[PDB]
């Protein structure tokens, strides 16, 4: 008896596990691409404001 | 007569002591054994200009001789450019000498005016059953096309193409924007091998236009406008209903992004350039309907690091009214066309627009497919035998639904050996009503697969067994 | 003559730079001999810099530049209402000339401190989600903000179409004209919405203004301040107008690129340092007047576009802080089906209560604070009745496109749900329960909904009326 | 003498003088115009050119135009006749009530009180808002700071430390709106007037306005909050007497800076910021402060651009504060007002030979919980509860509601709460957290300690329901 | 010169990642604007004159082929770097290396899920 | 003065991320273009020539010493930062603070895991 309840209730944890990780990393992606498009913007900038003062 | 001042990479200035040529227009280096267009970008003061080469500038010379055509670049139009392929400039590239046209038209043309807009939303049958029913496109619109390679993405370009030929009479142009040399070879035989390019006789549906990867941004930047011309003549001089296919967009901004590099100036967010939306915007406001007729523009669209607001995609997507999600998964299902028919959009799918019965089956088709995914997602895990009475119907209907959205091409009929179906709207619709409403459970899923009308899922069940 | 006239030193590089012009001034507008207009924007030793008003591609090195003596400015008056306007001012709906009388500066400065009083009148929009939960006054200044096609610029649309039933009535402080500014927007998408506003009677109140996508980027940074001048006509006249501006996202970008050509020091996202102040002076201009400057108001509806809900970027919190709240509008909501797409946990109005009816307060003034306690958490307790009833009043917040309500027939259908009617009914048939109610309502007890509007209030006597409606249609139907 | 305009664009206006140059500061005036139009000289560019700021716009100038040298920096009324009426940047009465008939001008440019004029006291301020009180309270005569992003609660916060701790104070306000909303003002000056503490009648005023919002070019944004410290500094010496200085919002301050730095030809900095961010918030900063002859309880709002502490504007502003309430968008969406963060904010004050061991050990006790709390936040967030012993999940029970404890309903919000607004003793304050921390409230629902004031009310909100 | 005269040649570009930072030296002291990464905006344009001009031509052209194999180094394996982006749009696959691979014994350390051919079948005999 | 007159002297710097601000500012002022994050070129040199300057002495030179306790803020714990990682750089050891550990009560924030000072002479002392 205790196995059954034991192995179903394992399932659910995990099932539950892997769908907050997966929210997650919709979040941190989201993070991840507004980061990743201001560190292009950023580093751009300081090469041009050096080419300007040169 | 103009003279070469600098030389800087695909950067040239002129000068000229009297007649200054207005922006935009083209020029034409003297002494070169191939044809160098220049076109002005700035007035730089001093009687000097600032231009674009559109093609390498290797052996200029400064005090070079360069003529003012007296207009912007000016390219073959009529029907003698279907089944043609030119470049930029209008030039034949496809060894097949001159393009015999009685017409030449200027690239940048003005998008016609609010006064000349039409005020209705207007469906363009497609015959693809997946399109038309989920995602349907609308005359005048923008439609993006997404997905990689492998995908059936060059099969459905010629479908589009070969059955807006088919059933409405109406003519397409390709424009190839940054596209590799060996791909455009490629489309070029694949097409000639489907029929919508005939080297024989005057029956192409299409014309080509290709500014490939390895030209100077300058060329790369304009073929969409050189592609958007020879559109334009058979939309106003023939009255007609185009198709433009833009491979890709990414390519068009790309090539944006680097003449505005070229020009000096200050790169905006994410390294593109000032005029990102404005570039997009002179050239996407031209595809619309009119009362002549409509250009309508099938645009395939890379997104970059997989990110939609990159400002490429999210410039782009303004101008969309509908989009077409082509899936490897679908494809691996073995459903073709690999639409998804979850992904797909469409501005269109309003009861007001295509109709109270054309939406109802629509939404409902929708829905059933969405249940079939929670559905599946409890088999996984447990077992068929864990859900309900009412459950494994909608799952049976379900399965019948994606292969009833499966269609065989005309296109595709040199290949597998299978004759190609192009299906009505109304076929469509009705044809996916029955499936919902449950006229077709005593069938087997294998006679919706891979047909056309509903008359062949009934007839196909006979032969089989 | 180099007093008054001058000539293009060059061009292309966004500004035209003029030799002469000696006498013209700061942000005066100039004409080139091409026809197109500027604004005298860069007042240099030796150049005249002018930011043009069209395509510049059309002007040489070279060309005659011509000073008109005027500070930038728009045709302005009720001659415009009806009427299709490009940012300048100039029809573009083939109708011919305008016919104005009278032009405003397109820059000038908002109303202080003394000329205003608090705003305390409805500006009424006809969606429950809003004239409940993030009520508008006059003279107020609420952002409409998300994700693209999440429903942003139909919030606009019905709130103009709502002002038919005032506009055609007598009560004339209850009056609204509505000016739509689009920026930015292709020109097909522009015709289908005056076709619209057309089709429900809302043109002949309404000014459209548009700044379109092949447009040249200084007529979209235009646009704006041009509809809020014919806006400040009716504000300063003792009248009521509504300004949309859609978007200020496309306005910033155009500003944007406009900044990058002249060379100003980028920030985030690559945006001058005076993008806030661009927004700012605008959207002050929207305001309430006291008496003594006529009692007039200019209501604004400013829209944002933000990227996969990212409202914590540079231009929308700009925005949210210069705004007096926001509505904010959410694609999982969206998708779901949840239309209007309203996030009323986000959602505010930085006026509240100030600016509606006592009938409202007494239904929203407890389904306000209901909902930001649910969205939080998104046999038990009370927490889990917090989950039960969020759901019903969700589904009761639901409202079609094109389907205005007025505030009677509002605090109505709230009150069903707020009173804990619809508490035993199952989430998926609170919607029907809706439509079947409210067009009984309105069938037969067209003295109750009469009594709650005239009374501004649901007084003792309504409120039992409608305890023995709800209750008794509550049962009875075929399920 | 008198000078020509020689280039405008935008605030930026070079002027050109024959004879005798304006020092650096100095204040022009443009000759020519409906309204008095002010440049600020700001750079010697040489050839005989200053480089100036307008106060005013700058549309309708004219190269050529003339502009005559006053001799001295803006000059402005100060003195109890400011009480109750609202100035410009310049000094103009912008409240239709005539001229301001001051005894005493002064310059709005001053150097700040040098380092032997400091004063060393500390004594509490309290404020009946318990997160403040409780974690990191304020001092009489210290500099407070209040930091959020956009619409997070700064302006409520602002307007519940005038209702709650001005009466209290026995002495003079000045408030000084830079680059905020117009509304805002017109608001605050009615409700003055309502409530009394402006008088239109009499002299018994108690609070001076001064205003240059978000609708002013940036020039004007860039000076007001001088003008404002200007008007506070006259009270806090020529009488040498308690004055309490309220401003929002100081970022504004620094944003101007950065409109204007971009047209008066300085290299940019990190994030396009002026070069010189430090430095200009320096020397404004310097002069709001406490010395010798008096005490200047000043509380500033502080935007933070993009939710972004880190950003170089919010970033340098924490140096200059004694005590600082951290507001957090995050915090708000738990629906927790005010919505500061507990773990953010911070005071020179909270310190037990101070405030006492009691008050210190509660506070530092619930920051701990609440630390703790955020420690176990990643192993919940994908694990859940179950995971934790029973230990751990009364760490958490204990966490909850005391962050849902340092919430309050405030006067000033109940035009959005719908909820009566509350003030919490000191006393009440230090136990009720502490009974919290002792377990001595396990037995309630966290939804009880939600929007109360002192603790004897979640306990009776506790009973409400079944 | 192979290619047009009926022969078969392979070139091998060892590696790219090196010559666009040749190419970035040159460009930003000849003071050309600069863009994304510190390279100039004619980069792309740099790689894509270079591999197109790999063909396989037909008979009536002489029959001849030439075949590129680019090496590209990323850095920490991100592709959506700029060079790598460029050359991985430029070529007609990938063939995709991983030290996780190496160590594990994968020896040649080929992802082949992240490798492709989009010439694929084609190229192959019957047999294999 | 104290070092080289055979004295003992401890200087305390607080803080050296306020100094490349203002040494940021005057130099841009000055017209010398700005370098990684709109600093001087020369950043390292200013922090690096400074923190030289604390020495043990030997006998012949008076015995004296100097030691230096430098103060660098970082942003959210960022010391992979650019000037923070330039004096990390530079000292001897590093003694860093943490606000999680100061929160949850330990007071000195000392992260003892992370800091470090270089041996230590045999003597800190004998018992201890
Ligand atoms: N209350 C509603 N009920 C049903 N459908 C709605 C409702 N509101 C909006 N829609 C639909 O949502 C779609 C997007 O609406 P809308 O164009 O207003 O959004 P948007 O955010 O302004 O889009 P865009 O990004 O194109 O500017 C439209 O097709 C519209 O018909
Ligand atoms: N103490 C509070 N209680 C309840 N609501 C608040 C409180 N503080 C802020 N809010 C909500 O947030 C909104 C914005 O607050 P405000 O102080 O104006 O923001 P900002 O930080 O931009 O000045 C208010 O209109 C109100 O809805
Ligand atoms: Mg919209
Ligand atoms: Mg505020």
């Amino acid at each position: 008896e205790s196995t059954t309840s034991e192995q179903s209730a394992r399932m659910t944890a995990m099932d539950n596990a892997s769908k907050n990780a997966s929210e997650m990393i919709d979040k941190l992606t989201l993070t991840f691409n507004r980061t990743r498009q201001a560190v292009i913007t950023k580093e751009l900038i300081e090469i041009i404001s050096g080419a300007a003062a040169l | 007569t103009g003279r070469i001042v600098a030389v800087i990479g695909a950067v040239v200035d002129v000068q000229f002591d009297e007649g200054l040529p207005p922006i935009l227009n083209a020029l034409e280096v003297q002494g070169r054994e191939t044809r160098l267009v220049l076109e002005v970008a700035q007035h730089l003061g001093e009687s000097t200009v600032r231009t674009i080469a559109m093609d390498g500038t290797e052996g200029l010379v400064r005090g070079q001789k360069v003529l003012d055509s007296g207009a912007p670049i000016r390219i073959p139009v009529g029907p003698e450019t279907l089944g043609r392929i030119m470049n930029v400039i209008g030039e034949p590239i496809d060894e097949r000498g001159p393009i015999k046209t009685k017409q030449f038209a200027a690239i940048h043309a003005e998008a016609p005016e609010f006064v000349e807009m039409s005020v209705e939303q207007e469906i363009l049958v497609t015959g693809i059953k997946v399109v038309d029913l989920l995602a349907p496109y609308a005359k005048g619109g923008k439609i993006g096309l997404f997905g990689g390679a492998g995908v059936g993405k060059t099969v459905l370009i010629m479908e589009l193409i070969n059955n807006v030929a088919k059933a409405h009479g109406g003519y397409s142009v390709f424009a190839g924007v940054g596209e590799r040399t060996r791909e455009g070879n490629d489309l070029y035989h694949e097409m000639i091998e489907s029929g919508v390019i005939n080297l024989k006789d005057a029956t192409s549906k299409v014309a080509l236009v290709y500014g490939q990867m390895n030209e100077p941004p300058g060329a790369r930047a304009r073929v969409a406008l050189t592609g958007l011309t020879v559109a334009e003549y058979f939309r106003d001089q023939e009255g007609q209903d185009v198709l433009l296919f833009i491979d890709n967009i990414f390519r068009f901004t790309q090539a944006g992004s680097e003449v505005s590099a070229l020009l000096g100036r200050i790169p905006s967010a994410v390294g593109y350039q000032p005029t990102l939306a404005t570039d997009m915007g002179t050239m996407q406001e031209r595809i619309t309907t009119t009362k002549k007729g409509s250009i309508t523009s099938v645009q395939a669209i890379y997104v970059p690091a997989d990110d939609l607001t990159d400002p490429a995609p999210a410039t782009t997507f303004a101008h969309l009214d509908a989009t077409t999600v082509l899936s490897r998964a679908i494809a691996e299902l073995g459903i073709y066309p690999a639409v998804d028919p979850l992904d797909s959009t469409s501005r269109i799918m309003d009861p007001n627009i295509v109709g109270s019965e054309h939406y109802d089956v629509a939404r409902g088709v929708q829905k059933i497919l969405q249940d079939y995914k929670s559905l599946q997602d409890i088999i996984a895990i447990l077992g068929m035998d864990e859900l309900s009475e009412e459950d494994k119907l909608t799952v049976s209907r379900a399965r019948k639904i994606q292969r009833f959205l499966s269609q065989p091409f005309q296109v595709a009929e040199v290949f597998t050996g299978h004759l190609g179906k192009l299906v009505p709207l109304k076929e469509t619709i009705k044809g996916f009503q029955q499936i919902l409403a449950g006229e077709y459970d005593h069938l087997p899923e294998q006679a919706f697969y891979m047909v056309g009308p509903i008359e062949e899922a009934v007839a196909k069940a006979d032969k089989l067994a | 003559d180099l007093e008054e006239t001058g000539r293009v030193l060059s061009i292309g590089d966004g500004i035209a730079r003029v030799h002469g012009l000696r006498n013209v001034q700061a942000e005066e507008m100039v004409e080139f001999s091409s026809g197109l207009k500027g604004m005298s924007l860069n007042l240099e030793p030796d150049n005249v810099g002018v930011v043009v008003f069209g395509n510049d591609k059309l002007i040489k090195e070279g060309d005659i530049v011509k000073r008109t003596g005027a500070i930038v400015d728009v045709p302005v008056g009720e001659e415009l209402l009806g009427r299709v306007v490009d940012a300048l001012g100039n029809a573009i709906d083939g109708k011919g000339p305008i016919g104005s009388k009278a032009r405003r500066r397109v820059g000038l400065k908002a109303p202080g401190i003394i000329p205003r009083i608090s705003v305390r009148e409805p500006m009424q929009t006809g969606i429950k989600a809003v004239d409940s939960l993030v009520p508008i006054g006059r003279g107020q200044r609420e952002l409409i903000i998300g994700d693209r096609q999440t429903g942003k610029t139909s919030i606009a649309i019905d709130t103009i179409i709502n002002q038919k039933r005032f506009n055609d009535g007598t009560d004339e402080k209850k009056k609204l004209y509505c000016i739509y500014v689009a920026i930015g927007q292709k020109r097909s998408t522009v015709a289908q919405l005056v076709k619209r506003l057309t089709d429900a009677d809302a043109m002949k109140y309404t000014i459209v203004v548009s700044a379109t996508a092949s447009d040249a980027a200084p007529l979209q940074y235009l646009a704006p301040y041009s509809g809020c001048s014919m806006g400040e006509y009716f504000r300063d006249n003792g009248k009521h107008a509504l300004i949309i501006y859609d978007d200020l996202s496309k306005q910033a970008v155009a500003y944007r690129q406009m900044s990058l050509l002249l060379r100003r020091p980028p920030g985030r996202e690559a945006y001058p340092g005076d993008v806030f102040y661009l927004h700012s002076r605008l959207l002050e201009r929207a305001a309430k007047m006291n008496d003594a400057f006529g009692g007039g108001s200019l209501t604004a509806l400013p829209v944002i576009e933000t990227q996969a809900g990212d409202v914590s970027a540079y231009i929308p919190t700009n925005v949210i802080s210069i705004t007096d709240g926001q509505i904010f509008l959410e694609t999982e909501l969206f998708y779901k089906g949840i239309r209007p797409a309203i996030n009323v946990g986000l959602s505010v109005s930085r006026v509240g209560s100030a600016a509606q009816t006592r009938a409202m307060k007494q239904v929203a003034g407890t389904m306000k604070l209901e909902l930001a306690q649910y969205r939080e958490v998104a046999l038990d307790a009370a927490t889990q009745q917090l989950l039960s009833r969020g759901v019903r009043l969700t589904e009761l917040l639901k409202q079609g496109q094109y389907s205005p309500m007025a505030i009677e027939e509002q605090v109505a259908v709230i009150y069903a749900g707020v009173r804990g009617y619809l508490d035993k009914l199952e989430p998926s048939k609170i919607t029907k329960f809706e439509n079947a109610f409210l067009s009984h309502v309105i069938s037969q007890h067209q003295a109750l909904l009469s009594k709650i509007r005239t009374d501004g209030k649901i007084s003792e006597e309504s409120d039992a009326k409608l305890k023995e409606i709800v209750t008794n249609f509550l049962a009875g139907f075929e399920a």
